[PDB]
């Protein structure tokens, strides 16, 4: 009766809903059907400027409108592509205020809302049913039911003498469709004064599943329901859309995401002269000086690129950064900027870490009282970088476990059954103090740095960042920290963390630039003359170096030169980066060796 | 065989679109373009009579959006033939070298044509002699060999498939089908296959076989 | 070289409309020209536009039209086959004949086009339903290329009644693949 | 000369007769930069000249040096050249070095009149006309709107008899009567796209789109010259009301175009932001409640818990509230907003839709406009920021094609922001108590603003007068003083001194509210700079707005105060 109306009128906003020249919904579900994608994103802008009165339907009773304007969708589809199919999802855009997570309340029960949070769970997919085929125990009837996943059904109580409950589902001809289940985090800054951040439980359907990795920012357009599981029902949201910051999909496979047009302006970015000037700029433009260090951070976050040999040996790509340095000198704040300009990041405290905290854990369901597997710092910074801050205050079991993910970016498990070797291929960037708070000159290095050289020869590249009270230079960063707290370029000279976050998606998905044999014979005969260095300064002093020079500093030296080709999107790296490569290598763990 | 200035342009058009649309390059229509740009020329000077001297204003107006046409038209036409010309410029030398063909490219080409032909195989020559081939042995200096292991000259791609429109004689090839319309039939001598290219219909067919019904005007490429 | 590389073997949209626009179209005159200066064409016939006289049915060549209407000096006709029943009419032939294109002219789609966006005025009929009956027709006659595209083969085809614009798309896609067709069938004997 | 209301078409066949031939361009325009006015009128223009095929040019101006640079730039094959938004005050004669002889082409004895090869049109609002290029000028026609016959017949006579000329004492008592005319101030009586519609009427091109454009010009003098707007709101009513088709029963379509007269509200954005927004961001609210502190603001929520509507519910934006509470908005503003004084914001606009596409107001259709000019992207830097404003001038004319609304949406955004940093400055001024209430004027100089890049700007500058004028200045039952507004610029090392007329309490119909109040700060400092060795830059069309050097302001504004003649 109704239904039927309501279907023609969204049937006639299809059809009928142009801007100017062109059937936007029209030719949206012919291009969707032909590349096999059976949804139709609409915006709700759209509808509330077609008729009100449609809009009003499906937000006064969203869970049962949702239902009628899926099977219009479906029969335009027919119409549009079939010359006389499964049902049509329908996916929402909206601009809608966001409500709070934790503001959700018995007020916005059935009610399509928008929302904010941190993605910290994903569930394995399970199928639901969508067209049962049934058939009675007794008298052997066949039947069918149809079902939508939108909830306020189950099978016939009384066929159609049958004793209760007489059908039996025939699989072999029933369809099934994909659902998941994704946990929501609020975001740590909306949460109110010493509160627990809060969870809430979400579900999508068909080609909403497999969008987002625990992690990553999104944004959501759903419906606030409730199911039973006494007189209290637990709540949870049906995800109607979901919008995202990050483009997992190009991140997990292939290069995807990117526009030609979008394509077209990192190509333009890349081909400015001074590139690189722009993104060291670019990085903490509220820290005064460190230059070197923005440099370093920037190689780190490029990367170098990792090679498969034909025996099966595997070459890290990764860069490793450690800064050790007085207090003030903005250690903490550049882990915390880098964090946020990263596609993947995460901060984590030395202090409050663990052996198990970083890698993975073992643990144990409470049901199946079966042990499986999950992810740690390392495993949920994979792809990406790792900030450990107060990198001094961790326990020394809690640093040993990260040697191996370090250096072979792989966490081998052994416990309670369980036995693997998962991946982790990240960056780390850590940040430290030496024992006595200050770097001391009077006393030898041996005594400034209690780490082992095991952990220390892992780091690519070690800053020991000292604090010289300069009267010029403290005038300066005088006025910079004033103008700070008193106080956009964006001509040239600085890009935001938006764009920069994109382009580095887009170098580390595009290119992996390779040495040419200028570079190979530079780079052999600066080893040679480093270790030669390293010697003489051994033999003048009885003690043994407290800062080491192995290949694994070669290694490092080769991935800051490809990192600097790859900046630049050059698919070979020339002398001019081997240059740059070994003025950084002679700025920072030279420079820390020679003390 | 002048008959208007309307049937000029209807020739003229039909030149342009069948030389972008043919894999080879065709014969080049002198007395047309020779009456085209002589009228021209004689359009310009009268426009321009009429305007050294409020009514007449949209008169003048159409008169200049003609030329500009008809300017756009020859000129679309001239820069499509001297690409082609680049193209196959090994292969009309060596049609030229030939005595026994047919073919000579005083009546393939125009002056300008021929000119520029002549003048960018010197040019590119050469640079190449200069660059490369200098250096190579006596046997591999010719910038036309066939004897080698791939052939350097490229000849035009004979079989390539063309849109077509049949629109009959404006006749002995002519018969009458099953249906009882008119048709023409051609062979594809590859497959040994006969078609039937009934009139006002739209074909996908290979260049070769319906280039002498394109050269006698029977079918006109879309 | 001397021609781009984007109209080698084809042609533009905008050719195709430079072509379309010199069909002849007719017009009713807001002027009168006629005698009882002169236009000097060369590309077509000036008769018609010396003899005009207001209100009184003429043909003259497309662009001429369009640049009179651009003046208020002319109200175009628009063609018989642009009204809304001619369209329901060969909407209906379309759906009741899978295997074949409807008898629209050559220039159905660029017309539509041009006489849209420049003469809104010049129709009997409200411009948003022939919008709506020329969308309806360009989806079914592209089920039915969609359809006919799987009959590629080393041999002639034939696609009769499809329009130019529908052509000029699909130039590139049916010629190349049929030349590769081709090429392999000649290689194999 | 000056052409009547009904010599508008005759001056319209003229320049047709004159500039119109398809070989070559012989008509310019120069047009205020930072002027909506005139920039709807001369969009109304360029449409009316493409009709007809007219070649021209467009130059943006800002400043008269610029107008005498590109006057003395242009080429000798112009032969017709518009001035629209300026000009009618400054003695262009003089100030071009126009003389008539070296422009004249034939003189006949007989007919006794000179033909010219230019001729000079005058398209201007602000008064009072310059007696010499209405009555002494040939090359200069002026574009008069009948003030010249309603009541200048007095002066006409006076200087006729000064050029025709015991009688010292004639002369004397004939040149105090000029001088008499001239002492009085500036103003604007009228808007120049109503004169584009009225030739446009007369010539018969009338059509929704113009009376859109008329409609925007006329609306953007409401905040300033309500007076103007009050007065020619019954013509714009009469328009809409003969040109919209009779029956509306017909349903939306892609193409459909309308054109109403709502009920609009004096609340900023109303349509593209919250119900919250408009209420706090509005110069009228902040004036009747004093937004700029707490208690402002406490006021405004108990007004909003009053009217029964969720403080939730208000934030959410326009297109998403609930709708029976937008429904209910005018019979729930009308009880509830006399209670609170702010009972002045129930009014009728004009309201334009474009079919599936978001109703606009006219008010805020020029908001957007402005915003684009405001924020849209030594003498080398006043050239490169004067240069900057005249490229922001195309993109508010762009904004003015249904082909581009993502610029007017840009436009909405950017003046959304903008008026945010103008209460964010406005706040910070009320609280020190910047403001110095002399017995002249009012004084405020700003000098270390958070936001000061913002004001070089005239436009933004005087969008912040208005809000202060509005709020603190038009209530609290003071004297009507005027005020000055000034501002500086580390870069060049100077201020942007804006004198600004007062306005009486809006809404307020009354003897003494019906006259007009005149912007006397244009003689007072061209008399002081005159006298002073002020180094003032005076070349702005708005008069009341100079620019001082850093140094020189204590004199100046010691002399302002001493002058008396404010
Ligand atoms: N250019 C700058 N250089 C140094 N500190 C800065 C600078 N700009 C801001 N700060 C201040 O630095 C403080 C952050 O501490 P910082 O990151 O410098 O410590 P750290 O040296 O890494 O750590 P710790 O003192 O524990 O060794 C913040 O208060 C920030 O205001
Ligand atoms: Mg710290
Ligand atoms: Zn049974």
């Amino acid at each position: 009766d109704d239904n039927t109306e309501i279907i023609k009128s969204f049937k006639n906003f299809i059809l009928e809903f142009r801007l100017d020249s062109q059937f936007i919904y029209r030719d949206q579900l012919r291009n969707n059907i032909l590349v096999k994608n059976y949804s139709l994103t609409v915006n709700m802008e759209h509808l509330i400027g077609y008729n009100e009165d449609i809009y009003k339907k499906l937000s006064d009773e969203p869970s049962d409108i949702i239902p009628l304007f899926e099977t219009a969708i479906t029969q335009v589809a027919k119409r549009i592509s079939i010359l006389s199919l499964p049902t049509f999802q329908l996916i929402l855009n909206s601009n809608a205020n966001q409500i709070p997570l934790r503001d959700l309340d018995s007020e916005h029960v059935s009610k399509i809302v928008r929302l904010s949070g941190i993605i910290i769970s994903t569930s394995v997919l399970s199928s639901r049913a969508t067209y049962l085929s049934i058939m009675c125990r007794n008298c052997r009837h066949t039947t069918s039911i149809t079902i939508n996943n939108f909830n306020s059904v189950s099978l016939p109580r009384s066929c159609l003498n049958c004793g209760p409950d007489p059908y039996i589902i025939i699989h072999e001809s029933s369809k099934f469709i994909d659902q998941q289940f994704l946990k929501l985090q609020e975001i740590p800054e909306l949460v109110p004064v010493g509160e627990m951040p809060r969870n809430l439980t979400m579900t999508c359907d068909r080609y909403l599943t497999n969008k987002v990795i625990p992690g990553t920012r999104v944004t959501i357009v759903g419906i606030y329901s409730i199911y039973n599981s006494v007189a209290i029902r637990t709540p949870y949201i049906k995800i109607l859309g979901i919008q995202s910051d990050v483009e997992t999909s190009s991140i997990w496979n292939s290069v995807t995401m990117f526009t030609e047009e979008e394509e077209e302006e990192f190509l333009q970015l890349s081909r400015n002269p001074k590139l690189y000037e722009i993104l060291t700029n670019s990085i903490a433009p509220s820290i005064f000086g460190n230059e070197d260090i923005k440099k370093a951070i920037v190689c780190l976050l490029m990367g170098g690129s990792k090679k498969i040999l034909p025996d099966g040996m595997r070459l890290r790509g990764d860069i490793n950064v450690l800064l050790l340095g007085d207090p003030g000198t903005a250690k903490s704040q550049l882990l915390k900027f880098v964090e946020k300009v990263s596609p993947i990041a995460v901060y984590t405290s030395g202090k409050g870490s663990s052996a198990a905290g970083l890698t993975a854990s073992v643990q144990r369901d409470p049901m199946t009282r079966e042990f499986y597997l999950e992810g740690g710092a390392m495993v949920l910074a994979d792809g990406g970088v790792v900030c450990i801050d107060e990198f001094d205050k961790m326990r020394d079991e809690d640093r040993v476990a990260i040697h191996e993910a370090m250096e072979q970016q792989t966490i081998s498990i052994a416990k309670a059954g369980i036995t693997t070797v998962l991946n982790s291929r990240t960056s780390v960037l850590a940040a430290a103090n030496p024992i006595y708070g200050r770097y001391d000159d009077l006393k030898s290095p041996g005594d400034n740095i209690d780490f082992q050289t095991t952990i220390l020869s892992r780091f690519d590249m070690i800053f020991i960042v000292k604090d010289d009270h300069n009267e010029e230079r403290d005038i300066s960063i005088a006025n910079h920290v004033i103008n700070i707290h008193t106080g956009q370029e964006e001509n040239g000279s600085e890009i935001s963390i938006e764009k920069m976050k994109r382009y580095i998606t887009y170098c580390r998905l595009k290119c992996a630039p390779r040495l040419s044999p200028q570079a190979a014979e530079k780079l052999s005969s600066n080893f040679v003359t480093i270790r030669k260095q390293l010697l003489i300064n051994e033999l003048e002093s009885t003690e043994r170096s407290s800062i080491p020079i192995t290949i694994r500093q070669l290694e490092a030296i080769i991935r800051i030169t490809e990192s600097l080709a790859k900046l630049e999107l050059s698919p070979i790296a020339q002398e001019r980066h081997v240059d740059e490569a070994i003025r950084l290598f002679q700025a920072s763990t030279m420079d820390a060796a020679s003390q | 065989i002048y008959v208007s200035p309307q049937q000029d342009f209807s020739d003229l058009m039909k030149s342009w679109k069948n030389e972008r649309c043919s894999p080879e390059l065709l014969p080049y229509p002198h007395q047309l373009m020779k009456r085209l740009l002589n009228r021209i020329s004689m359009q310009s000077q009268l426009i321009e009579n009429i305007s050294m001297g409020n009514e007449s204003k949209l008169p003048l107006l159409c008169m200049e959006t003609e030329l500009e046409r008809l300017k756009f038209v020859i000129r679309s036409y001239i820069r499509c033939r001297l690409s082609k010309i680049d193209k196959f410029s090994l292969y009309l030398r060596q049609l030229n070298e030939d005595e026994n063909s047919l073919i000579s490219l005083t009546d393939l080409l125009s002056k300008d044509e021929i000119k520029y032909h002549d003048t960018h195989s010197l040019i590119w020559l050469k640079l190449v002699n200069d660059s490369i081939l200098k250096y190579m042995p006596e046997e591999l200096q010719a910038i036309n060999d066939t004897e080698g292991s791939v052939n350097m000259i490229d000849e035009p791609d004979w079989n390539k498939f063309v849109f077509i429109h049949v629109n009959g004689p404006p006749d002995p090839l002519l018969q009458e089908n099953e249906f009882g319309k008119p048709c023409y039939t051609v062979t594809i001598p590859d497959l040994k296959e006969e078609v039937e290219l009934t009139i006002g219909s739209i074909y996908v067919m290979r260049y070769e076989v319906i280039r002498d019904l394109l050269r006698d005007d029977k079918v006109a490429l879309i | 070289m001397s021609l781009p590389a984007h109209l080698q073997q084809t042609f533009s949209p905008e050719e195709i409309q430079f072509i379309v626009e010199n069909e002849p179209i007719k017009i009713f005159p807001r002027i009168t020209t006629r005698q009882k200066t002169r236009w000097q064409l060369i590309t077509t016939d000036d008769k018609a536009l010396n003899n005009m006289v207001a209100m009184r049915s003429t043909e003259v060549v497309l662009w001429i039209a369009l640049l009179l209407k651009q003046q208020s000096k002319c109200s175009i006709v628009a063609p018989q086959w642009l009204t809304t029943k001619e369209l329901d009419r060969k909407i209906q032939y379309e759906k009741t004949h899978p295997d074949r294109f409807s008898e629209l002219p050559w220039n159905w789609l660029v017309l539509a086009r041009i006489l849209f966006n420049k003469a809104k005025d010049d129709f009997h009929d409200p411009i948003h339903e022939l919008r709506g009956k020329i969308q309806d027709l360009r989806e079914i006659r592209q089920i039915k290329v969609l359809k006919g595209l799987k009959y590629l083969n080393e041999s002639h085809l034939q696609l009769d009644n499809l329009s130019l614009l529908e052509i000029n798309e699909l130039r590139p896609f049916i010629t190349e693949i049929m030349d590769k067709l081709r090429e392999i069938h000649t290689a194999s004997l | 000369m000056y052409y009547g209301i009904s010599q508008f078409s005759e001056a319209y066949n003229k320049i047709l007769r004159n500039s119109s031939s398809h070989s070559s361009c012989q008509l310019v325009i120069f047009v205020s930069c930072l002027n909506i006015d005139a920039l709807c009128a001369t969009k109304m223009l360029s449409l009316l000249f493409k009709k007809q095929l007219v070649q021209s040019q467009i130059v943006p101006i800002f400043g008269y040096s610029e107008l005498r640079r590109h006057y003395s730039q242009l080429d000798d094959n112009i032969n017709s050249l518009l001035l629209v938004g300026f000009g009618g005050v400054i003695d262009l004669e003089a100030f071009l070095e126009i003389d008539p002889q070296e422009y004249v082409i034939d003189t006949d004895e007989k007919s006794g009149e000179q033909s010219f090869r230019r001729d000079i049109y005058v398209l201007d609002a602000h008064r009072p006309w310059n007696l010499d290029n209405i009555f002494g000028s040939q090359i200069i026609q002026c574009f008069d709107d009948g003030t010249v016959d309603d009541t200048l017949g007095e002066q006409k006579e006076a200087y006729y008899k000064l050029l025709e000329l015991q009688r010292k004492k004639q002369i004397h008592e004939y040149e105090g009567v000029l001088e008499e005319y001239y002492s009085q101030g500036t103003t604007v009586v009228n808007s120049i796209s109503a004169q584009i519609y009225s030739l446009l009427s007369a010539i018969g091109e009338t059509n929704l789109s113009n009376l859109w454009l008329n409609i925007l010009g006329t609306t953007s003098l409401d905040i300033a010259y309500a007076q103007v707007y009050n007065r020619l709101y019954p013509l714009l009513q009469d328009e809409v009301k003969r040109l919209t088709p009779s029956s509306r029963n017909s349903v939306k379509t892609p193409d459909t175009l309308t054109l109403n007269i709502q009920p609009d509200y004096y609340l900023f954005l109303l349509r593209h932001s919250s119900l919250y927004d408009s209420f706090y961001y509005s110069n009228y609210v902040n004036a009747k409640l004093s937004l700029w502190n707490e208690n402002g603001k406490k006021r405004l929520h108990k007004m909003f818990a009053r009217m029964g509507i969720p403080l939730s519910t208000a934030q959410e934006t326009w297109l998403y509230m609930d709708h029976s509470i937008k429904r209910e908005l005018g019979i729930i503003f009308d009880k509830n907003l006399d209670r609170y004084g702010l009972q002045d914001i129930i009014r009728d606009g004009f309201v334009r839709t474009l079919g599936y596409r978001g109703s606009i107001s006219a008010s805020e259709f020029v908001e957007a406009l402005t915003a684009l000019l405001e924020v849209g992207n030594s003498a080398q830097k006043l050239t490169n920021l004067r240069k900057r404003w005249v490229s922001n001038f195309w993109l508010s004319w762009d904004a003015l094609d249904d082909r581009k609304v993502e610029l007017l949406n840009r436009g909405i955004q950017l003046a959304q922001d903008l008026q945010r940093a103008i209460f964010n400055t406005g706040v910070a001024i009320l609280e020190k108590k910047l403001i110095k209430h002399l017995r002249i004027y009012r004084l405020c100089v700003l000098q270390d603003g958070p936001d000061l890049d913002l004001y070089r700007n005239p436009l933004t500058l005087l969008r912040l007068g208005n809000w202060l004028i509005e709020c603190c200045a038009e209530s609290e039952d003071k004297q009507l003083l005027p005020m000055v507004l000034a501002s500086i610029d580390e870069n060049t090392d100077t201020y942007l001194v804006a004198g600004l007329t007062p306005r009486y309490p809006r809404g307020l119909d009354t003897i003494h509210t019906k006259k007009p109040i005149l912007n006397n700060f244009s003689m007072a400092f061209q008399q002081i700079t005159a006298e002073t060795d002020a180094k003032v830059r005076i070349d702005n069309f708005e008069s009341s707005i100079i620019e001082i050097r850093r140094e020189d302001l204590s004199p100046f504004l010691e002399k302002l105060t001493l002058s008396g003649l404010l």
